[PDB]
DNA sequence: GGTGCCGAGGCCGCTCAATTGGTCGTAGACAGCTCTAGCACCGCTTAAACGCACGTACGCGCTGTCCCCCGCGTTTTAACCGCCAAGGGGATTACTCCCTAGTCTCCAGGCACGTG
DNA sequence: CACGTGCCTGGAGACTAGGGAGTAATCCCCTTGGCGGTTAAAACGCGGGGGACAGCGCGTACGTGCGTTTAAGCGGTGCTAGAGCTGTCTACGACCAATTGAGCGGCCTCGGCACC
């Protein structure tokens, strides 16, 4: 019900069309995603309680992205959160 | 176009990920670019795993990618290997090191 | 039998040379097995209190699964 | 000869990925082991699967460690004096 | 927000001739906040591990056992256990 | 008519039951939640302080000071199982 | 601008360490090495502080964020908060 | 205890390492004070873990091969 | 180099979760003001670091030994796989009832201040 | 730090009302138990050779101590950046009702691979 088999393979056939994945390292990467997302929203959920906010906007979720994730991996990380929320707000052209 | 995935261009879903951020209660709201750049970001962390694990089944002249790939793909990059040191794959195995 | 031979001496040797060791004395394999068998004890004491919480007859994966993301050995193959 | 077989064995075990513990003995260990916390207990065979995945991952590392500090001693064979500084330095316990 | 009052008076009621210091006071807070999150953070994944959204005696008590190993789990729950039961007595 | 005079404790269960609220561990919290909290924070403080009282009266001082709580708590072995990695300020 | 201060850390203080750690004697090139591992230890503990104070906006480092990255780094603080 | 690091070149230490992530900084005393507090610490440990090593190579003086081995075997690299 | 099986891949039905549109209350962005606390500078001096002489505890290389792991062949064992019985407990659904969020007074205990 | 004293915001009691989950019954998945074949792995014994360990000597670098330098700590003194607070407005995110297509499962194809 809850998993990210068909992403997975949406991304690998983009990167490497030649390759396929199987069942076993389709259930490891579907956990490895899980706990990679609860660690950034968990340390987000942190930094919004640390300033006595209740919500956890896109700046939380970049700060917390940049605290977990050091080195040239976390800034390009970064400037690919900020492209994609770039992205959605070009779409006010309205 | 529709969808919040592909207004963004993003392989990943936009929608799970806010539900997931909603039913793991990290906090009481969260706002609307939170999902946005999740999704973006483990797409992009997705990828690049991919991509070595792609490389490292190339390099074992095999073309479907198993979690001892994914171990090795994890292990040998020097970053990820610090992000997910703590992590044990199911049938990962260990790097030939021989001291 | 305490039944904790069954890590035998030569499922130590294979686990070892794994490791990266070249050469094992003689009296390793004592240490070894109680140094597994105390980390199975603090890991299964957590799959069972889980159960216990869940009000279950039955240890299950995803409970041995929390049970070693406490320890701060996390598994990904399963749940 | 005293050496090359246990290179060899090295570089046969490190490129495979199996389980390197018989399946029925570690399962009774298992039973048993658990059996003190709560009698009549269930296992599911994916938990103790879970349970033997986890427990040679930490042994293998363990040995790996102790390997570390047994050719930093200027030497070849791994002594319980090298296990227990490995798990002493690594705050396991004494 | 603190624990000082309560720490002096734990304190008197052991040691009679004894008092507690400005920073013992301070990190005996720090210590006593940071058990109260470790032992609600271990409640609330056990609330949501088994698919309910309450934080009972029940998701308490098997978390203490989580937190605390046998020495004092198997003591501290006796004691916490004695404190809800007295409740129900009071309320009758 | 509080709580904690229910219970026969010290600690506020008011108290210990805001700070479960504000903390949001949970969506609910249930009513015993709070009472066994501060029966469990009870026992450690109290478990606690014995034994930097016991360090304050081998070392002669009448205050207690972090490093008698330091020396507490790396002393007992379980104590110092549950706080291994912890460092005291000044001690 | 401050250039050349990991040298602050000066040799008997190196010394004061490592006797009130449990050593009895140390080699000639332990103090370069002890420097390293300061600064890498204390540039990865001030990254994780001055990112928290990014993320609230301010621009004096408190110890309210010293301590959580020192939380967040697996060593915690009492006495401070 | 006491503080075995002097304050002043510390807090220079600090300063210098943090003008590198964001330029115009300030830090409050009580920041560089736990700083101070928790090298301490850390190194003391550290120092500790170097003389099991030496102790374990039937040697007593700590050499920058038992720094390298204790940093290895605790995690951290 | 030749082979069979099994797990992945593509097409279709669909339904359930995602999307769209509108509403509204409030959490939070935002501007202004304050004071406090952090920064930069002055000089004394004295604790502390630093440079050098030195004898010696100690690291390290060489050597001998004797022993305790290793490899290998053999026998015993028990694990692994196939198959059957079974019933014990995992998981769902229907219901209600009882526990808990939310709100209104009402009051005290615990916070801060003063004191000898 | 302990013993009056004043005080005030948070804790408590009563009420409402609403849904979370406790209980019961049922379907059935699967985990325990047993048996049989077969056979790979483990236990045992033995010879042999590498190497763990102890001893000895050399040289070498380190702790100690003394004189020298130096800059840290103290204590003001002054200035102001900005942390923190308050008042006010609005953009936003929770929420609901209606709509619809994206991903999931069943089903047929087909190459990858473990094998000899």
């Amino acid at each position: 019900g809850d998993s990210f088999a068909t992403y997975f393979r949406r991304v690998l056939k983009q990167v490497h069309q030649g390759l396929s994945l199987s069942r076993e390292a389709v259930s490891v990467m579907d956990s490895l995603v899980h706990d990679i997302l609860d660690r950034i929203a968990t340390e987000a959920g942190h930094l919004a309680r640390s300033t006595k906010r209740q919500t956890i906007t896109a700046w939380e979720t970049r700060m917390a992205v940049r605290l977990l994730l050091p080195g040239q991996m976390g800034k390009l990380a970064e400037s690919e959160g900020t492209k994609a929320v770039l992205r959605t707000s070009l779409y006010a052209i309205q | 176009a529709k969808t919040r995935s592909s207004r963004a261009g993003l392989q990943f879903p936009v929608g799970r990920v806010h539900r997931l951020l909603r039913k793991g209660n990290y906090s009481e709201r969260v706002g609307a670019g939170a999902p946005v750049y999740l999704a973006a970001v483990l797409e992009y962390l997705t990828a690049e795993i991919l991509e070595l694990a792609g490389n490292a089944a190339r390099d074992n002249k095999k073309t479907r990618i198993i979690p001892r790939h994914l171990q090795l793909a994890i292990r040998n990059d020097e970053e990820l290997n610090k992000l997910l040191g703590r992590v044990t794959i199911a049938q990962g195995g260990v790097l030939p090191n021989i001291q | 039998r305490d039944n904790i031979q069954g890590i035998t001496k030569p499922a130590i040797r294979r686990l070892a040379r794994r490791g990266g060791v070249k050469r094992i004395s003689g009296l390793i394999y004592e240490e070894t097995r109680g140094v597994l068998k105390v980390f199975l004890e603090n890991v299964i004491r957590d799959a069972v209190t889980y159960t216990e919480h869940a009000k279950r007859k039955t240890v299950t994966a995803m409970d041995v699964v929390y049970a070693l993301k406490r320890q701060g050995r996390t598994l990904y193959g399963f749940g | 000869r005293p050496g090359t077989v246990a290179l060899r064995e090295i570089r046969r075990y490190q490129k495979s990925t199996e389980l390197l513990i018989r399946k029925l003995p570690f399962q009774r260990l298992v039973r048993e082991i658990a059996q003190d916390f709560k009698t009549d207990l269930r296992f599911q065979s994916s938990a103790v699967m879970a349970l033997q995945e986890a427990c040679e991952a930490y042994l293998v590392g363990l040995f790996e460690d102790t390997n570390l500090c047994a050719i930093h001693a200027k030497r070849v064979t791994i002594m319980p004096k090298d296990i227990q500084l490995a798990r002493r330095i690594r705050g396991e316990r004494a």
